[PDB]
Order: structure tokens, then C-alpha cells, then sequence
């Protein structure tokens, strides 16, 4: 309900139309089913993204590392303008998909043509396209940022530039960076059911061992004997 | 004139959250006229204001009283007759939020204007036809003298 | 950790943690030495957050010139009272425990280790960032 | 009775959000139920996971050789991530 | 003025003053409402001399002379509703107080005394007493 | 040119349509007849598709009276049909068609009034249109068989007629009719402020009268709590009114605080400098029921903002409207009693300490000295209001109910405190919990059922069981009536007067167990 009633566009109730966007935009977005087809089908797209999410993140945590920050860069993009949100915008719906659909393309993480490439550039951007295509939907942009037409190409651009500044350099020793970055830690581990931990827990992960100091099995029940105390 | 808004208030609370800034108090204060309600971060230090005073408020664009514009810069050598002589205390900030209570239907009736003046914080909360002149990112000159 | 490794230290981390408080007024001979050691200035004096009975510049006011560019950020204090956020004042903060950076100026909020420090998302991540190296190494000496 | 290399076996409810059984309910909201776990000493994860009344799926060990035994090089992969994760993340510290 | 008072006043829904009247009206209004007090329809004169008294104390006392001549007009106006806020209203500006005796010939507040007088008079008996006396001690309550 | 050749078509629709036959058929009929044509078989086009669906319906509602249901179930169903169909289809403008085409609307009208659905259809039309003149007068005239509040107040005289009858009937209702009486009132009084402070004047010059106007000023406070729901400050009113000309300070004071619906440390330190100078202001100046609401909602909510500098000077302002004992000498305050003012002050100081720190177990600690102190009666509306908030929580019953103990102190040791505890459980008595399963929502109840109870043995027996029989008419399952049998017959002695009979035992009449039931009810039949 709630995401539906947040991102789902509404082109039915004038009256948000009007106090959102510009006469001549609300009468082009209610004359045509074109434009209408146009943001159904980005909002059922963005239901499949909601499901791709559910299943890769089944315990419902929304904080993830990405890029580009694209909340800040509205922001940013909002106080260069001068956009004021009180006022309706400029900003055509179709243009923001188009927008973002040209953006998705033009973010490139693998290059090729054939279905291998392909599949593989769609895996590597499939979070992030995720991400841009929830926060740069039609609805928010029209409702919460309120973005014009040279504010939101500019921050196209901007994505793009920072998400090609974000891919990892060729030549880069990884794997010293991991290293390091994963050895600093130790220095900081310390220790203190009572389960090992700290650099003695990290020594055997990394100094495969066949005999664990605590070895344990989280296991779990299904039945009602997950609920029921004397089942389990 | 460039006076963007315009009142009468009397101080209704001094500090009510308890001392937090031992130069500096939160007002509360109501407008008998606009039945605007006011919050507003006042230093006591060196301008001392105790319960139930009252004082002419104005929130204008400029000082200078003839549409010339400020240019936000520091003069202190200024022959232009400002408006600010007519005045107390003077503080100097920029309008950062415009909230209300509009739906995605009809507009707002009632809007709450924040200005910050250099850290003090400042609410304006009333109907909305007395805060048009009000928008955001943009400064703003708090003209406040007590009256007898 | 993709933040960053270097923040702002002991005195003046403590001293910036002052120097934010809504109640720090400076008197115009103050902010005049402030400003020489401020190698990024533009050389204007700004308006003075109150004018009358006497020009006085706040903390943060002196601050938002050290603030390079037009970057915005938000933070919380480390003395923020949770449920502050559900009140009436949200955003307006009783205690100035709330950083909101505004187009390269600090409108509101004390800065601390939550803000300035080494934590993700920091003032000084979001300068990186934005402005890049060089800015920020001058933002670094310019708080020093 | 019992599965020999089970020395003891805690059981308990788990506060922590981590480990409690998230599902997603029909209004498509994230529910956290509350349900008992058990952790034991010793492991013999096939001999477990082949009881009657077991979650099969979400039973996992911290010995990551038992897993490459029973499971295979993917899912060790996984559950070593996983391990590693823990023990760097239980202090607080964040690492990419 | 008399178009100014109805683009503040034009919505008959509301029969009250507006909140915020005084801001909603303006001194020089206050001295003006007299050139086409009216001129309105009956409705706008009666929510103006409403919000003559949500006007401050001080503003008043000030512009006392306009309001006695306004409620004076109010005293004139074919609906008897005019007449009798007029009635009420007489001594505010002025005096801050309302006139009290208003059985003042009006057939309407007879007939409303000639039956609620003795009514209550009949129901003396268990007459339910102000929400004041529950907060108050036993001596208070009785005096 | 001749309509002929476009309205003998558009008459010809409508007779050679399927099934028009029955009906303007006779004006489309004239129409086509002078207008000429073919005739002959307009008559034929008319009963050719004559499908004879009415004896379809004769054989079908005979057949269903052959079954023996209900006819009376065929007549809700054809009038919920036909009232629905109205209301989707009906039409303002041709309302008011029918009031111009005659002022009183035909005989069918003065016919469906007699039904009660029609004249529930006519008000649920009538209500949301003030200016259809059918509508008005409908609504107008039905009321001379709600009474429409623009026509209410278009004029004093009606508005007057029926303030005054509805009053009578206020009156008359005593404490518990007023719920129905003073609204119709109330609301029309609600519409404009001359008609509120014609009506205010009215019952401010009506209140004079010793001999019963102290209720004429209750329902003139309730008319101006009801004015404060309809979002209309009458703050200047009440002062103007009462004797807040008296004292300009109190007056501009009082009427802030009023006209916010909120405190302040500022309007308060006037107060308090007025009353801790020699003279102080009148405490009826102060003693007004939602100010003391304020000072409720102040002192007992979690918060609010608070000094300690002046929370000593709100408790002992309300120390001072609940105490002081000022005597009138012909409307001369002379003998001024403040000697029951300090006991006060510090029991509400103490209480209201315990109240905002969010107290359970501590106050099982110090009930002792709680106890002792809501023999205080604004103490005890204090308390009444903080476990008030408290309880009101959603699930505050999933843990610690000692709250409701204290009310068995306050409405056992305050007889007038009697309708708010039991107008606090009727809520509490509709608690419903997913948490709390039904059976815990049981307990709850039949444990508020056992309050309810020890208050009725207090005497408030009329409006108990009234409640009682209502929601189990309603809501109450017949075990929670049941039990609520089981505790009086245990707890109440006999001789039963038929005041309580009336209404306990034909509800009584579903169960006849808890055998005392069978006790009670010979003896109260006998």
C-alpha cells in the first residue's frame, strides 16, 4: 500500500497536476495514453525491482553502499537552480523516464552486444539501476524534489561523470588493499554463549583448522516447535 | 518599502525547555494582531528582554527603506538613512525552510516560516497570506523594539 | 572503509565543538583576526548575524566561510535527544543538536566527531567528494 | 539418545533482530518473529540437517570445513564470508 | 472599503469573524468601515461587528469613536440581527463591557425570558450545578 | 425547419426501444400524434416488445410468499433498491424544478413521509443542501411534524423559537437527555458568532436567576466547549460576559490563554502577581472548566515545557481557584478564606511530581500518601486525567493494571466524579488488543465490569445499566453480561428499587445463571 501510494504516478486527479506541474504538462499528461502506458509500465518495472530486492536482501535492510549518492546530488541540484518547491515545475514525466532509461544505458560497467556482455552488464549495474530508477521515479521527482528540466539534466550529467569516476582503475593491486585493509582491524580485535572471537577466531578462518575451539550449529526449527518451548 | 512582514508580539515564554545557552534564550511569543506564533533565539546578554514584554517586530528585505538592495556585505561606513535606526535589535539571517500544512490537492492555509540568523533560530507559524513575501534561501532582516 | 581515515583532533576538535555553540558571539576586532588565518577568504567581511545594539558574528557564521563550496550535509550532535526528531521542533533544534549544512553554510547545529570526524558520511567525506582533494586539504588547515 | 560430537545444546529465543525469522508478510511489510534457535557444541551438520523437524535451509555451522564437506566450495565461500563478516563486524568496526 | 470588506469577508459559509480579523482588517479600515457599513449584505455586517470584538484591547481603545458609530449604524439595519448585536455591543469599544439588560422590546428575547425564566424556576430541583464546583474544596463549594 | 423528421424520431426511440410502454410516454405520444406520421404503429412498436415483466414479478414475489419468507424481507430489498437508485439518480436542480413548478410538493410527498426510509431519505438529502428550496422546506416543514441551521439562524426569530423550545427540552432532560437535546442546539448555535453571543448574552442574563440558572450557565460553558470543536475562539466573550472587566490584567491574561487552548509561564505570573497581591482577583474569574483543563493537560501529560521557577507558581494558581472560599456581601468579596490553600498546593505539588516523572510499582510505594491526598478533589481530577493518558496508550495493558484501582479512591470518596469513571471505562470497557488476545480482553473487561459495578453500589445505577443494556443490545457478548449479573447479585442486597429493575432484569431476560438469578428475578417480578 504504502509503496504504491509513494512511487505509483497518479495521472487521474487533476488537481495534484496542477498544483505539481505546469497547465500545458498537466493537459499533455491527461490527453494522451501514450505518456500514461509510459509511467504504468515504469512503476510495474519498478514493482519487479521491488521483488529483486525482497529476494537478494531477505532481511529487510535498506542501508547498502552504492556510487553515487543521488539524494545529495538532487539536493545540490536543487540549491544551484534555485528551485523552488513551493511552485509547480516544468519537468515532463515521459522526460524523466526517457531520462533515466538513456542515463541506464549510457552507465557502463561491461561493453559488448552480445547476450553474455549483456547479461553481465545488467548484473553489475542491476542495484544501482535499481536504486536510480526508485529514487529518480516520476512521482518522487514531481512531488518531493521538483526538479526543472536544466536542473535534472544536470544531474544526468553529474551522475554519469561520477560513475564513471567510481569505476575501479586497471593496474590497481586489490588484493594488497584487501590485505591491508583487512589486516589494520586485528589491531583493533580484542576479546571481551561464549563463542570464540577476535584474532584467535580470524587466525583459524584464515589458518584453515579441523578443530574449532567452539564449534556450533545455528540450526533452526520450521515447525510449530519453532514457537513452541516444549516441542523444541 | 521592502518590508516583508510586520507585527506586534509579546514574549508569552522566555526559555522553557529549561537554560540550554547561558547568553542566548528561546522566546515564545504570540501575536495579538496576526495571531502569528513566534520562536525566536534571542541573546539576552546585551539585549535583556524578561517575561511578558512586548516589542514591534519587523521581518524586511533590506534596510535602506527604498528597494536598494543590501549586497549581504559588511559596510559599516553606510550615509544611506537605514531603518534600522527606528530599531533596538537587529539581526541578519536567511530564510531556510517554507512548511505548511498543504495537501497534494489544495494549497496551504496555514505556513511555517524558519529563518536562521547566524545560528539563532527563528519559526514563524500563521495563515499564509501574511508569508508570501517569504521564500527560501533568501535574507531577511529581523527589526525587533520593545514598546512600552 | 570508504570514508575518511583522517578527521578533525583533539583541541581543536573540543575547540570547534565551542565554537559552533548558538551562543558564541564574536565582536568585529575578533572576527577580524579570525579571518587572516583563513587562507581560502574572498576578502569580504560578512554581514554580521546581529547588527544591533552592536555588530557581533556568530560561530557558525565564521564557520560557513571555512566551508568550501556549495556542499550540504546533514548530521545529528552527539548530544541529540532521540524523539527530538517526532516533536514539534524538528527543524528547529532547542538544543542546536542537529548540523544541517546549507549551499556551502552552516545555517544551524553543533559540530563534533559525528560530523567532523572520521565517520562515514562527514562533513569533510562530503567536502572530498564534492570539491575534491586539494579543497579539502585547504578546508583541513583552514579548521586548524 | 542424540547425535554423537553434541556435547550441549543452548536454546533460546534471540532478541536480536539479526537472527530472528524475517518474513514479509501479505501487506508486503518486513515482520520479525520472534522463534527459538539452538546452538551446540561440537558439529555434525548432515547428521542435523537430516532430523525430522529441522529448517534444513536456514541450519548453518560456524566450522567452515564441515560445510565444504557437506555443502560445497559455493557455499563455503559463502558462510566463511559470512564468518569473517561476524568477527570483524562484532566490535562495531565497518570494513568494506 | 465595502468591496474590500467582501474579498475579506465574501464566504457566507463563514458567519463567524475570520481568525486574525484585526489583521484582517486595518485601522484605516476601522475608520473606514463607516462609508459603506451598509452597503453589504446583512451576514458580512454582522461577522464585521463580530470581529470588532477579537480586535485588541488597545487597538480599541484607540479607534473607540469608530466602533461606537459603527455599532450606532448596527442599530439601524432591517435585519434584527444587527439590531440586537448592536443591543449587546453598545459599551465594548468604550467601556469593555456589554449591556446586560437586554429585554430591550424585541418580541424574540420576551418570548426566549417568557418561558425560560419559569422553566428554569420548575427545574430548581437537581439543577445541575457548572463544571466549576467538581475542582473546588468543600468550604468554596458551599459559600 | 419542422422538428417532424427529428422528434417523431426521438418519440420513436423511446416506443420502439424495448419495453417503454408503461410510462412521458403520453407527452412523446402527443408530441408524435399532432406532429403526425404513422400512428398505427406506434401502438404496436409500443406493445411488441412488451416483454410483460411486471407479471413476471407478480408470479415471482407470489411465489417467493409461497415459500413462506418473510414478505417483509421483499419490501427492505425493493426499497433499499429503489432509495438507492434515488440517491445515485437524484438531482438538486430537479428538486428544485419540482419547487417551481409549485411551492408544496404534491400529495406523493406528504405519501412517503408516512415511510420512515423516505423520511430518512429526505434528511440525508435535505441536511448537505442549504439553498434547494425543496430541500429547506422539506427539512423545515419535517422538523414542524434535525432543523436546518442556516434556516435556524437566517433570522432571530426562528432562531430564537427554536433556542428557546430546544432549551425547555434541555432542561427538562435533567443530567442525562441532554446528550440528544443540546446538540441540535448546540450546532445551530455553532454556525455564527452573533447567534453565539446572542445566545451566550441570553444564558448569561438567564444564569442570574437563583432559582436554577447555575444550569443554564453549565449548558452556556458546554455551548461555548462545543463553539471551541467548531475551531471559534470565544475567549473576548466569556470576558466581556463575567467580571473580567473588573481586572484588565486577569482579563487580557485569561482570554490569551483561552484563545490558544494552551498555558504560559507569562499570563500565569499575572495571575499569580494578582493573587499574591492584597487584593486578589475574583476565583470565579479563574474558575472555568477548560482552563482547568489546561492546567490538566500542563501538569499530568508527559510535559510539557516546564520551569521549575514557575511550576510552583501554576500549582499554587490552581491551588488557589480550588481552595480560597470568597464570600459575596451583595457581590462583595470581603471574607477571603485561604486557609485550606496550602495543604492543597502541596498535595498537588507531590502529586504532579509523581505524575509527570511517568510512574506502577513506585506508585503501589507511596499510595499510602497518594490516598491520603486525592481526598483533594482537583488532586483526584489530576490523577484521573495523568492514568487517563497513561491507560489510554495503546496496549498499556500488556504491562503494569494497578491505574485502575485509584478510581475505586476517587469515585468511592467524590460522589460528583461518578459520570467521568464511568465515562473513562466506556472506553476502557471497548479495549481490543491483537496482542492481547481475546480472552486477555476478558479480563480486562469483566475486571472493568467489577469497577463498573462497585460504582453502581455508589449509587450511578441509571446510566450504568442503561450503557449496559446498550452494548449488549449492540458489542458485549452475553458472558461478559453474564458475569456482570454474577458480581451484582453477589455484591448488591436486596430490596431492589424498580429504577434498577427496569433495566437490569429485562436484559437479565437472556441468561438465567451466573441460583441467586432466579432469586432476583422473583423477587423483583413479585
Amino acid at each position: 500500500k504504502a509503496f504504491e501510494k509513494k512511487f505509483r504516478f497518479d495521472y487521474t486527479n487533476e488537481r495534484a497536476l496542477r498544483r505539481t506541474l505546469q497547465e500545458d504538462l498537466v493537459k499533455d499528461v491527461l490527453s494522451n495514453a501514450h505518456i500514461q502506458n509510459e509511467l504504468e509500465r515504469e512503476f510495474e518495472r519498478m514493482r519487479e525491482d521491488r521483488e529483486v530486492l525482497r529476494v537478494i536482501f531477505p532481511t529487510g535492510d535498506s542501508k547498502v553502499v552504492l556510487p553515487c549518492n543521488l539524494l545529495r546530488m538532487i539536493w545540490n541540484a536543487q540549491k544551484i537552480f534555485h528551485i523552488n518547491p513551493r511552485l509547480p515545475s516544468d519537468l515532463h514525466p515521459i522526460k524523466v523516464v526517457e531520462g533515466v532509461k538513456e542515463l541506464s544505458k549510457k552507465l557502463v560497467i561491461v561493453n559488448g552486444d552480445d547476450p553474455l556482455s549483456r547479461q553481465a552488464q545488467e548484473n553489475a549495474t542491476l542495484l544501482f539501476n535499481i536504486h536510480l530508477r526508485s529514487t529518480l521515479c516520476s512521482r518522487r521527482m514531481a512531488e518531493e524534489f521538483r526538479l526543472s528540466g536544466e536542473a535534472f539534466d544536470w544531474l544526468l550529467g553529474e551522475i554519469e561523470s561520477k560513475f564513471n569516476q567510481a569505476i575501479a582503475h586497471p593496474g590497481e593491486m586489490v588484493g594488497a588493499l584487501a590485505a591491508q585493509s583487512l589486516g589494520e582491524p586485528a589491531t583493533q580485535m580484542t576479546l571481551n554463549k561464549n563463542v570464540t572471537l577476535g584474532v584467535p577466531r580470524l587466525k583459524e578462518l584464515i589458518n584453515i583448522s579441523k578443530k574449532p575451539k567452539t564449534p556450533s550449529l545455528t540450526v533452526f526449527l520450521l515447525g510449530q516447535s519453532a514457537r513452541d518451548a516444549e516441542r523444541a | 518599502a521592502g518590508i516583508l512582514f510586520e507585527d506586534i508580539f509579546d514574549v508569552k515564554d522566555i526559555d522553557p525547555e529549561g537554560k540550554k545557552f547561558d547568553r542566548v534564550s528561546r522566546l515564545h511569543c504570540e501575536s495579538e494582531s496576526f495571531k502569528m506564533d513566534l520562536i525566536l533565539d534571542v541573546n539576552i546578554q546585551i539585549y535583556p528582554v524578561d517575561l511578558g514584554d512586548k516589542f514591534r517586530l519587523v521581518i524586511a528585505s533590506t534596510l535602506y527603506e527604498d528597494g536598494t538592495l543590501d549586497d549581504g556585505e559588511y559596510n559599516p561606513t553606510d550615509d544611506r538613512p537605514s531603518r534600522a535606526d527606528q530599531f533596538e535589535y537587529v539581526m541578519y539571517g536567511k530564510v531556510y525552510r517554507i512548511e505548511g500544512d498543504e495537501t497534494s490537492t489544495e494549497a496551504a492555509t496555514r505556513l511555517s516560516a524558519y529563518v536562521s540568523y547566524g545560528g539563532l533560530l527563528m519559526r514563524l507559524q500563521g495563515d499564509a497570506n501574511n508569508l508570501h513575501g517569504f521564500e527560501v534561501d533568501s535574507r531577511v532582516y529581523l527589526l525587533m523594539k520593545k514598546l512600552a | 572503509s570508504n570514508r575518511p581515515v583522517m578527521g578533525i583532533v583533539q583541541d581543536t576538535l573540543t575547540a570547534v565543538r565551542k565554537f559552533t555553540k548558538r551562543d558564541v558571539f564574536l565582536e568585529r576586532g575578533e572576527v577580524m583576526n579570525l579571518l587572516m588565518f583563513l587562507s581560502t577568504w574572498d576578502g569580504k567581511v560578512p554581514q554580521p548575524a546581529i547588527l544591533k545594539p552592536r555588530p557581533l558574528w556568530t560561530g557558525k557564521q565564521i564557520f560557513s566561510l571555512i566551508i568550501p563550496g556549495h556542499i550540504n550535509c546533514i548530521r545529528t550532535h552527539s548530544t541529540h535527544p532521540d524523539d527530538e526528531d517526532s516533536g514539534p521542533y524538528k527543524h528547529i533544534s532547542p538544543g542546536d543538536t542537529k548540523v544541517v549544512v546549507e549551499n556551502g553554510e552552516l545555517i544551524m547545529g553543533i559540530l563534533c566527531k559525528k560530523s567532523l570526524g572520521t565517520s562515514a558520511g562527514s562533513l569533510v567525506h562530503i567536502s572530498y567528494l564534492e570539491m575534491g582533494h586539494d579543497i579539502t586539504r585547504l578546508f583541513y588547515s583552514n579548521i586548524q | 539418545q542424540g547425535i554423537e560430537q553434541i556435547s550441549k545444546v543452548y536454546m533460546h529465543l534471540p532478541q536480536t533482530d539479526n537472527k530472528k525469522k524475517i518474513i514479509i508478510t501479505e501487506d508486503g511489510e518486513f515482520k520479525a518473529l520472534q522463534e527459538w534457535i539452538l546452538e551446540t557444541d561440537g558439529v555434525s551438520l548432515m547428521r542435523v540437517l537430516s532430523e525430522k523437524d529441522v529448517d534444513p535451509v536456514r541450519t548453518t555451522s560456524n566450522d567452515i570445513v564441515e560445510i565444504f564437506t557437506v555443502l560445497g566450495i559455493e557455499a563455503v565461500r559463502k558462510a566463511l564470508e559470512r564468518e569473517l563478516y561476524h568477527v570483524i563486524s562484532f566490535d562495531g568496526s565497518y570494513v568494506n | 472599503t465595502g468591496l474590500w470588506l467582501h474579498n475579506k469577508l465574501g464566504a457566507t459559509d463563514e458567519l463567524w469573524a475570520p481568525p486574525s480579523i484585526a489583521s484582517l482588517l486595518t485601522a484605516a479600515v476601522i475608520d473606514n468601515i463607516r462609508l459603506c457599513f451598509h452597503g453589504l449584505s446583512s451576514a458580512v455586517k454582522l461577522k464585521l461587528l463580530l470581529g470588532t470584538l477579537h480586535l485588541p484591547r488597545r487597538t480599541v481603545d484607540e479607534m473607540k469613536g469608530a466602533l461606537m458609530e459603527i455599532i450606532q449604524l448596527a442599530s439601524l439595519d432591517s435585519d434584527p440581527w444587527v439590531l440586537m448585536v448592536a443591543d449587546i455591543l453598545k459599551s465594548f469599544p468604550d467601556t469593555g463591557s456589554l449591556n446586560l439588560e437586554l429585554e430591550e422590546q424585541n418580541p424574540n428575547v420576551q418570548d426566549i425570558l417568557g418561558e425560560l425564566r419559569e422553566k428554569v424556576g420548575e427545574c430548581e430541583a437537581s439543577a445541575m450545578l457548572p463544571l466549576e464546583c467538581q475542582y473546588l474544596n468543600k468550604n468554596a463549594l458551599t459559600t | 425547419g419542422e422538428d417532424d423528421a427529428e422528434v417523431q424520431q426521438e418519440c420513436l426511440h423511446k416506443f420502439s426501444t424495448r419495453d417503454y410502454i408503461m410510462e412521458s410516454i403520453f407527452n412523446t405520444l402527443k408530441r408524435y400524434f399532432q406532429a403526425g406520421g404513422s400512428p398505427e404503429n406506434v401502438i404496436q412498436l409500443l406493445s411488441e416488445n412488451y416483454t410483460a415483466v411486471a407479471q413476471t414479478v407478480n408470479l415471482l414475489a407470489e411465489w417467493l410468499i409461497q415459500t413462506g419468507v418473510e414478505p417483509v424481507q421483499v419490501q427492505e430489498t425493493v426499497e433499499n433498491h429503489l432509495k438507492s437508485l434515488l440517491i445515485k439518480h437524484f438531482d438538486p436542480r430537479k428538486a428544485d424544478s419540482i419547487f417551481t413548478e409549485e411551492g408544496e410538493t404534491p400529495a406523493w410527498l406528504e405519501q412517503m413521509i408516512a415511510h420512515t426510509t423516505w423520511r430518512d431519505l429526505f434528511y440525508k438529502l435535505a441536511e448537505a443542501h442549504p439553498d434547494c428550496l425543496m430541500l429547506n422546506f422539506t427539512v423545515k416543514l419535517i422538523s414542524d411534524a434535525i432543523t436546518s441551521v442556516s434556516t435556524a439562524c437566517q433570522q432571530l426569530e426562528v432562531f430564537s423559537r427554536v433556542l428557546r423550545t430546544s432549551l425547555a427540552t434541555i432542561l427538562d432532560g435533567g443530567e442525562e437527555n441532554l446528550e440528544k437535546n443540546l446538540p441540535e442546539f448546540a450546532k445551530m448555535v455553532c454556525h455564527g458568532e452573533h447567534t453565539y453571543l446572542f445566545a451566550q448574552a441570553m444564558m448569561s442574563v438567564l444564569a442570574q436567576e437563583e432559582q436554577g440558572g447555575s444550569a443554564v450557565r453549565r449548558i452556556a460553558q458546554e455551548v461555548q466547549r462545543f463553539a471551541q470543536e467548531k475551531g471559534h475562539d470565544a475567549s473576548q466573550i466569556t470576558l466581556a460576559l463575567g467580571t473580567a472587566a473588573s481586572y484588565p490584567r486577569a482579563c487580557q491574561a485569561l482570554g490569551a490563554m483561552l484563545s490558544k487552548g494552551a498555558l504560559n509561564p507569562a499570563d500565569i505570573t499575572v495571575l499569580f502577581k494578582m493573587f499574591t497581591s492584597m487584593d486578589p482577583p475574583p476565583v470565579e474569574l479563574i474558575r472555568v472548566p477548560a482552563f482547568l483543563d489546561l492546567f490538566m493537560q500542563s501538569l499530568f501529560k508527559p510535559g510539557a515545557r516546564i520551569n521549575q521557577d514557575h511550576k510552583h507558581k501554576y500549582i499554587h494558581i490552581l491551588a488557589y481557584a480550588a481552595s480560597v472560599v470568597e464570600t459575596w456581601k451583595k457581590n462583595k468579596r470581603v471574607s477571603i478564606n485561604k486557609d485550606e490553600l496550602k495543604s492543597t498546593s502541596k498535595a498537588v505539588e507531590t502529586v504532579h511530581n509523581l505524575c509527570c516523572n511517568e510512574n506502577a510499582s513506585e506508585l503501589v510505594a507511596e499510595l499510602s500518601t497518594l490516598y491520603q491526598c486525592i481526598r483533594f478533589p482537583v488532586v483526584a481530577m489530576g490523577v484521573l486525567k495523568w492514568v487517563d493518558w497513561t491507560v489510554s496508550e495503546p496496549r498499556y495493558f500488556q504491562l503494569q493494571p494497578v491505574h485502575l484501582a485509584l478510581l475505586d479512591e476517587i469515585s468511592t470518596c467524590h460522589q460528583l466524579l461518578h459520570p467521568q469513571v464511568l465515562q473513562l471505562l466506556v472506553k476502557l470497557f471497548e479495549t481490543e488488543h491483537s496482542q492481547l488476545d481475546v480472552m486477555e480482553q476478558l479480563e480486562l473487561k469483566k475486571t472493568l465490569l467489577d469497577r463498573m459495578v462497585h460504582l453502581l453500589s455508589r449509587g450511578y445505577v441509571l446510566p450504568v445499566v442503561s450503557y449496559i443494556r446498550k452494548c449488549l443490545e449492540k458489542d458485549t457478548d452475553i458472558s461478559l453480561i453474564r458475569y456482570f449479573v454474577t458480581e451484582v447479585l453477589d455484591v448488591i442486597a436486596p430490596p431492589y428499587t424498580s429504577d434498577f429493575v427496569q433495566l437490569f432484569l429485562p436484559i437479565l431476560e437472556n441468561d438465567s445463571i451466573a441460583d441467586p438469578v432466579t432469586e432476583f428475578i422473583a423477587h423483583c417480578k413479585s
